[PDB]
């Protein structure tokens, strides 16, 4: 069966550094176009990163620099290495694969993040 | 001037010497972009051995992703300019020609691949391209995709996704002899400096009237002086 | 006065006949040459092995073409030219084609400096003749290669693709070919009112 | 002197997709701008891709299009069609013409015709 | 600035067709593809239309989407209970090199 | 869809002159040129003429022929029993931009 699974949320105070792994089954994170996309509580998804087969990522406006994608050699899994939070930074954060730039098919389950002391 | 372009995925590489290339007749659909990485488009007078000119028809947003140093769809896995590129990214709107709707299916580009293009390689390979454990057996399915895909393009779109023609030229110097030489007019019977590929000095410079034979290209006087010189460019003693 | 490889003047250069073209060693470029009233030399094939272990050279005048080619056949060991029984397969990476080369006496200079092969050539209306005639540039060929040893080809009537024609073989018109091998030296040309070579003088002779 | 010669013909199943390589021979190819002309058994010819000497295709059979996929190696003198998603209709012997021009399309004549190879698509 | 407008909610009984609009600048939903996607409660956003008119995988029928100009238009045939999600329509905004979703609609059946 | 519209078969007593009418449009033959085909069985087809008049070296000048309008013709003389073949008329098309070619005719020698 195809699934995506996510880890790494929790509580952290800000400024804190965490790695979100994603997990790949049936489907090979080192080829499809994969995607991490947010969505704080009450509110929109929106576009974080995408990792091209080819190991170029894009970043969006408000979440540039801070952040990082990675694609693992061998463990079949992808990373976002999240640094120098902020309040805006409160999500549930999903890693979703993405038919070239069209649509986004398959939505992994979802990843509190909570930006609190 | 060619009726038709090719499709991004197979693009073209006419390979262009022993010519004299007027560039001045490029200048001209409107050219709603020339650029040039590592010559000054603005006015020709240097020797190349080889002038390859790549050309294909790519949709407006990505005439941005012709340019050294520059990710996406376009530069990642159709047409993977080097680092150093030395020439002029082309590109004029054409959809009066490249837009019909009889042929939807002519321009294709490639979505998916396993690794970015080494820089000038083509690839018309149309293997089903592997996203999944299961094998392809050689038809599309689930998890495994046909990578050519098609524009389709449509002459009513915006100009952010219609056919501009892109001509790519490079310029390219090895250690034989350069031949692509594209005409500057120089003064005579003046002193005047003159610099022939390297060959600086200063004189007057009047209509020889001695007999080089063909595999001659200097003249030397008593005492090794330079008494006569042919042009690299137009061959004129 | 230039001081380069030249043929020493007087030396004694190889007889050859039709009515036999064993591989020659090539030591510093080579003066060949030719008498025949129909043209039976056709080509040569250079290289440090003349086979397909290693990079090697052909250039054949053609009916109507000169080809010249760098990209190591598996020459037969009799290489001959009726086409194709000299070469049997290869990669090419360089190839120049161009107008053909030529009771006449043909004349070549082959030397390969700094990977650079040159040719020059002289062909002239007529025991070589007691006169004197100076070689004017062809081609420079860039070409990175080693070149070692060399062996022409004719073009007899009945041969085998196979090296079945040892010792034997078609009887053609007569057809001698020269060979020396330039030495350096240092001579003092003379350019007359027009630049065309008249005689030279060399510079250790006598 | 003219030698087309074809490839990648053999029985195919209805769904599997194949790949037709003609070659060339004694010819500057990327001079020409060749073809791919399809006849089925007791029938006449059937128009099925074209192509020009920049590789710039000229568009396909209307029953065809989108399904058929034409491109060219002038490096390695040869003229592919990779068929996508056969059916019993697609068999046929294809030839790879020919045509004298580089633009294919002011009424050109095809000169030579390659001998052909047979695609059948049955089970 | 580009980000697609969708109204904040749309209500209908069931048997009467829905339809919403999302609209945004030309600038990337008129030269690229929309698509459209569902999140019921508490779970992930479930692809629903992609390329501006098809339908993927057997979704339940009646589902239409199209596109007219600058705007993108979803359509339910009814107003069933089940189908009550937020909807979400997105385009890759290539003058911004990003995705870009629409606010979304609060799907209530009367 | 225009079609080119050959006979289906011809006969003919050797010697006679015999007519191969390729009928069309404007689009196909009324604006541009048709070349001929010759056909033996098991062959690949081969250049009868081109330029509708002109013939290409071997080209038998028994068989030639040029017709105006919206068709165009083959005329045949000398009927060798080897002449036996199938005739494709071959024209481009300048509205619907496909090259289209014709049904085929088949000579026989009584
Ligand atoms: C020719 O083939 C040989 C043997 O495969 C290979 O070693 C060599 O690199 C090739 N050379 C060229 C010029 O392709
Ligand atoms: C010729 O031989 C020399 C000495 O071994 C070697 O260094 C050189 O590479 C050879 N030339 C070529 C073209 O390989
Ligand atoms: C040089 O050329 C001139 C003019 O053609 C001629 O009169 C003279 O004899 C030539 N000298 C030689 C023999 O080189």
């Amino acid at each position: 069966e195809v699934q995506l699974v996510e880890s790494g949320g929790g509580l952290v105070q800000p400024g804190g550094s965490l790695r979100l792994s994603c997990e790949a089954s049936e489907i090979i994170v080192n080829r499809n176009y994969m995607n991490w996309v947010r969505q704080a509580p009450g509110k929109g998804l929106e576009w974080v990163s995408i990792i091209y087969p080819g190991g170029s990522t894009f970043y969006a406006d408000s979440v540039k620099g801070r952040f990082t994608i990675s694609r693992d050699n061998s463990k079949n899994t992808m990373y976002l290495q999240m640094n120098s939070l902020r309040a805006e930074d409160t999500a549930v954060y999903y890693c979703a694969r993405s038919y070239g730039d069209f649509y986004v098919d398959f939505w992994g389950q979802g990843t509190l993040v909570t930006v609190s002391s | 001037n060619a009726t038709r372009f090719a499709s991004v995925y197979a693009w073209n590489r006419k390979r262009i010497s022993n010519c004299v290339a007027d560039y001045s007749v490029l200048y001209n659909a409107p050219f709603f972009t020339f650029k040039c990485y590592g010559v000054s488009p603005t006015k020709n007078d240097l020797c190349f051995t080889n002038v390859y000119a790549d050309s294909f028809v790519i949709r407006g947003d990505e005439v941005r992703q012709i340019a050294p140093g520059q990710t996406g769809n376009i530069a990642d896995y159709n047409y993977k300019l080097p680092d150093d590129f030395t020439g002029c990214v082309i590109a004029w709107n054409s959809n009066k020609l490249d837009s019909k709707v009889s042929g939807n299916y002519n321009y294709l580009y490639r979505l998916f691949r396993k690794s970015n293009l080494k820089p000038f390689e083509r690839d018309i390979s149309t293997e089903i391209y592997q996203a999944g454990n299961k094998p392809c057996n050689g038809v599309a399915g689930f998890n495994c995709y046909f990578p050519l895909r098609s524009y389709s393009f449509r002459p009513t779109y915006g100009v952010g996704h219609q056919p501009y023609r892109v001509v790519v030229l490079s310029f390219e110097l090895l250690h034989a002899p350069a031949t692509v030489c594209g005409p500057t007019n120089l003064v005579k019977n003046k002193c005047v400096n003159f610099n022939f590929n390297g060959l600086k000095g200063t004189g007057v410079l009047t209509e020889s009237n001695k007999k080089f034979l063909p595999f001659q290209q200097f003249g030397r006087d008593i005492a090794d002086t330079t008494d006569a010189v042919r042009d690299p460019q137009t061959l004129e003693i | 006065s230039t001081q380069d490889l030249f043929l020493p003047f007087f030396s004694n250069v190889t007889w050859f006949h039709v009515i036999d073209n064993p591989v020659l060693p090539f030591n510093d470029g080579v003066y060949f040459a030719s008498i025949e009233k129909s043209n039976i030399i056709r080509g040569w094939i250079f290289g440090t092995t003349l086979d397909s272990k290693t990079q090697s050279l052909l250039i054949v005048n053609n009916a109507t073409n000169v080809v010249i080619k760098v990209c190591e056949f598996q020459f037969c060991n009799d290489p001959f030219l009726d086409f194709r029984v000299y070469s049997s397969a290869n990669n090419c990476t360089f190839e120049y084609v161009s107008q053909p080369f030529l009771k006449n006496l043909r004349e070549f200079v082959f030397k390969n400096i700094d990977g650079y092969f040159k040719i020059y050539s002289k062909h002239t209306p007529i025991d070589l003749p007691q006169g004197f005639s100076a070689l004017e540039p062809l081609v420079d060929l860039p070409i990175g290669i080693n070149i070692t040893r060399f062996q022409t080809l004719l073009a007899l009537h009945r041969s085998y693709l196979t090296p079945g024609d040892s010792s034997s073989g078609w009887t053609a018109g007569a057809a001698a070919y020269y060979v020396g091998y330039l030495q350096p030296r240092t001579f003092l040309l003379k350019y007359n009112e027009n630049g065309t070579i008249t005689d030279a003088v060399d510079c250790a002779l006598d | 002197e003219v030698q087309l010669v074809e490839s990648g013909g053999g029985l195919v199943q209805p769904g599997r997709s194949l790949t037709l390589s003609c070659g060339a021979s004694g010819f500057t190819f990327e001079d020409y701008a060749m073809h791919w002309v399809r006849q089925a058994p007791g029938k006449g010819l059937e128009w099925v891709s074209g192509i020009d000497w920049n590789s710039g295709v000229i568009g396909y059979a209307d029953s065809v299009k989108g399904r058929f996929i034409i491109s060219r190696d002038n490096a390695k003198n040869s003229l592919y069609l990779h068929m996508r998603s056969l059916t019993a209709e697609d068999t046929a012997l294809y030839y790879c013409a020919k045509d004298v021009y580089s633009e294919s399309g002011s009424g050109s004549y095809y000169d030579y015709w390659g001998q052909g190879t047979l695609v059948t698509v049955s089970s | 600035q580009s980000v697609l407008t969708q109204p904040p909610s749309v209500s209908a009984a069931p048997g009467q067709k829905v339809t919403i609009s999302c609209s945004g600048s030309s600038s990337n939903i008129g030269n690229n593809y929309v698509s459209w996607y569902q999140q019921l409660p508490g779970t992930a956003p479930k692809l629903l239309i992609y390329d501006n008119n098809k339908r993927p995988s057997g979704i339940p029928d009646r589902f239409s989407g199209s596109k007219s100009g600058t705007s993108a238009t979803l359509g339910i045939t009814g107003l069933q209970t089940g189908d009550e999600a937020d909807y979400y329509c997105g385009t890759w905004d290539s003058s911004l090199s990003a995705w870009v979703f629409g606010g979304g609609t609060k799907l209530t059946v009367l």
